[PDB]
């Protein structure tokens, strides 16, 4: 399909399979995201990562 | 090595040291109609020298309350020499046009011109003055000739399109500082290979002075605008007898 | 073959275009280089003259210090497809039941683009366009109401005989195109090609079409290009008997595949007429705003 | 598709992409156009081309 | 497709490009028609041919 | 190190101190050259700006 690449995703880590029937690639459908987890940006964010079988504070 | 010039095509000759630049017309020279685009079945006419001539048409007089003049192109040239024989016998027509503007004054004077070409430059009228009455310009105001017409509403152009984006056509500006003189080479531009040259104007010269003119008491009071232009790579096709309009 | 030394050394004939630019793709913006502070001689790049003609090709580096910037803005939406792809009202046609404008049900609409100021101020911009077409044709009732009718479309070329009448043996269509709608239907939609005899329209025709004597009686011919008038558009209530229902047309064009030529300025004042570029000759109004004085805002 | 080449591009230098399902093809979409500029047409139409370094009238 | 063949051409030099969604051959578009000519056969239906460089009667 | 492109093609930080000039070894005075007679157009060595 040789359409324009304009939509609210192009430049990231996510590869789209969705399907689409016009010219511009932000009336396509949601599709199937990838399932990237990243629980170390909100719950660990702390400089020097300790380990969970020690005491961090000795 | 670039300010002189010298414009020689025929049996004439222009040599200006004042000269800015030559101007080329959208990046196009004018040339000769290629067999994809012509028409016609009859094999053209081309005078060579006979008609590629400067031809010196008017002496205007730029005064202190000056607005503007206006000549349509090609009606200038039905009465001048063998390009106004040629075109009042003939019926299809196709040329260039290679225009030059000399305006001339001291180092004590000042004022700045704007010389524009439009293509088909439609004459409107102001309709009553109201806007009630569907009034047409008359047949001495739309093809004025080779005296051209003056301006009355040098703002809106006499059409309705502002002055201040004419310059999105080709323009090239007589400062009255550095220069004195504006050549343009205008191609051919029209929707058909071939044209009537009886009719059919395909586009107007327009000359405006933006800056106006100031001197004081003691220099010459009178400033001429003279135009000089020259057909370049004219065709004619299809003979008849000769008429006048 | 040719013996004289004037004509097998000259250029009388030249008939390609001898252009002095050449296209280059241009898909994003252009980027910014790094530029330093320059201190030197003779070499200026903020002096230039007005004069000449020709415009600023001064670039940011050579005016200020800069930063090296990898701009990646699309200039994919100024282009000719995506600016005139927008169908705008080009006309409208009226079919009362009791009146003096159309009271016999039937409308004759002469195609003209020209007679909304809308979509005229666009198409003006330019001289020469080229481009096909997409009508839609939005039918109701003046409250806005879709009643059950049946209506015919009926495109009229520039020379055959217009319908006198609604049961007139001119709209048996046997090879002019007809479309029939109901009014309980999506709005009819047809593509028109580039119907002209000339290599592209134009919206400005400086000149006369005829010959002759040009005096007082002839002078609204003026401006009148005959390459344009592309016909007549028909419609009428399709029966016999009178109806019962008031009908309103719209029109609504949108172009594609256009080419255009030779831009020109913009109409700044208010529009009179259709195919006339007159103005108000008391009320001449300037472009922008106005101010108090020009040393404070 | 076997159709006819009647729209009013034909004979250019810009290539489309577009669908058409008719025999004619003016009844085409409008498609994706090729993005070539000429910014030296109307903005520099003189016959000397002068360099941005050096000042014109000397 | 496999379909019958029983159209109103069947039989002739000419070559169509029609399209068609059931099993008969008449139900199809009407195509686009081969180009060929023929102004010998109402215009200069003669015995012996002469030449436009010759008069013919002498 | 560095990834930003206006700072790796920059100029800051500039610590020689670059020299128009350059110092030549002169032990005594400057000779004289036989020079003739010279009347040529465009080259003139006694005309300044001051
Ligand atoms: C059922 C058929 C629908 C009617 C289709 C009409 C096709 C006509 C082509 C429209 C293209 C615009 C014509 C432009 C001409 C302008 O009005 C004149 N230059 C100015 O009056």
């Amino acid at each position: 399909s040789h359409e324009n690449s304009n939509s609210a995703t192009e430049g990231s880590t996510i590869n789209y399979t969705t399907i689409n029937y016009y010219k511009d690639s932000y009336a396509a459908t949601a599709g199937k995201q990838s399932l990237k987890q990243d629980p170390d940006k909100f719950a660990n964010p702390v400089k020097d990562i300790f380990t969970e079988m020690a005491a961090p504070l000795k | 090595s670039d300010r002189v010039a010298q414009l020689t095509i025929g049996n004439s000759t222009i040599t200006t040291q004042e000269a800015a630049n030559i101007i080329v017309g959208y990046g196009e020279w004018p040339s000769y109609c290629s067999d994809d685009d012509a028409t016609a079945v009859d094999k053209p006419t081309r005078p060579d020298v006979s008609v590629n001539r400067f031809y010196t048409l008017d002496t205007k007089l730029w005064e202190k309350s000056s607005k503007g003049w206006y000549w349509k192109f090609p009606d200038v040239l039905t009465e001048t020499g063998v390009f106004g024989q040629n075109a009042q016998f003939h019926y299809l027509y196709r040329s260039g046009f290679c225009i030059h503007v000399q305006c001339n004054a001291s180092k004590f004077h000042q004022g700045a011109l704007l010389v524009a070409i439009l293509p088909e430059y439609v004459i409107g009228t102001v309709a009553g003055g109201t806007g009630t009455e569907d009034s047409h310009p008359p047949y001495k105001q739309t093809q004025p000739g080779a005296d051209g017409f003056e301006l009355q509403h040098p703002y809106v152009l006499d059409a309705g399109i502002p002055i201040s984006q004419l310059t999105v056509c080709h323009h090239q500006r007589i400062n009255l500082r550095t220069n004195n003189c504006a050549t343009i080479i205008v191609p051919y531009m029209n929707t058909l290979p071939f044209d009537s040259a009886l009719n059919h104007c395909n586009f107007g010269l327009l000359v405006v002075p933006i800056s106006p003119l100031d001197f004081d008491q003691g220099a010459t009071p009178v400033i001429p605008i003279t135009i000089t232009l020259a057909p370049m790579c004219s065709e004619f096709a299809g003979l008849r007898q000769a008429v006048t309009q | 073959g040719d013996r004289v030394a004037d004509v097998i050394e000259s250029s009388i004939g030249d008939s390609v275009s001898r252009a002095l630019t050449q296209a280059l793709p241009a898909p994003t913006g252009q980027n910014t280089q790094v530029s330093s502070h320059r201190l030197d001689t003779g070499e200026v790049p903020a002096l230039q003259a007005a004069e000449i003609g020709a415009s600023s090709n001064t670039s940011d580096e050579s005016m200020i210090e800069t930063r090296c910037v990898l701009n990646s803005h699309s200039t994919a939406e100024t282009t000719l497809d995506s600016f005139f792809s927008r169908a705008g009202l080009v006309g409208e046609i009226d079919l009362p039941l009791e009146g003096t404008t159309n009271p016999n049900g039937y409308a004759n609409w002469d195609i003209d683009i020209t007679g909304y100021a809308q979509m005229r101020r666009k198409v003006e911009l330019f001289t020469y366009m080229r481009f096909d077409a997409e009508f839609t044709f939005v039918a109701c009732t003046p409250t806005g109401q879709v009643v059950p009718q049946l209506l015919q479309y009926m495109f009229v070329p520039p020379g055959a005989p217009k319908p006198e009448s609604r049961e007139s043996l001119a709209w048996q269509t046997a090879t002019n195109p007809s479309v029939f709608v109901k009014l309980t239907d999506p709005p009819a939609q047809v593509s028109v090609p580039f119907m002209s005899p000339a290599s592209a329209y134009q919206w400005f025709y400086d000149g006369y079409p005829t010959f002759g004597e040009h005096k007082q009686e002839k002078d609204l011919e003026y401006g009148a290009c005959p390459n344009n008038m592309m016909g007549t558009f028909s419609v009428r209530t399709v029966g016999s008997s009178k109806s019962k229902y008031p009908l309103v047309v719209r029109i609504y064009m949108r172009m594609k595949h256009v080419r255009a030529w030779i831009p020109r300025p913009m109409r700044n004042q208010n529009y009179l007429f259709k195919a006339n570029p007159n103005y108000a000759g008391n009320s001449i109004k300037p472009t922008g705003t106005s101010r108090s004085a020009i040393t404070t805002l």
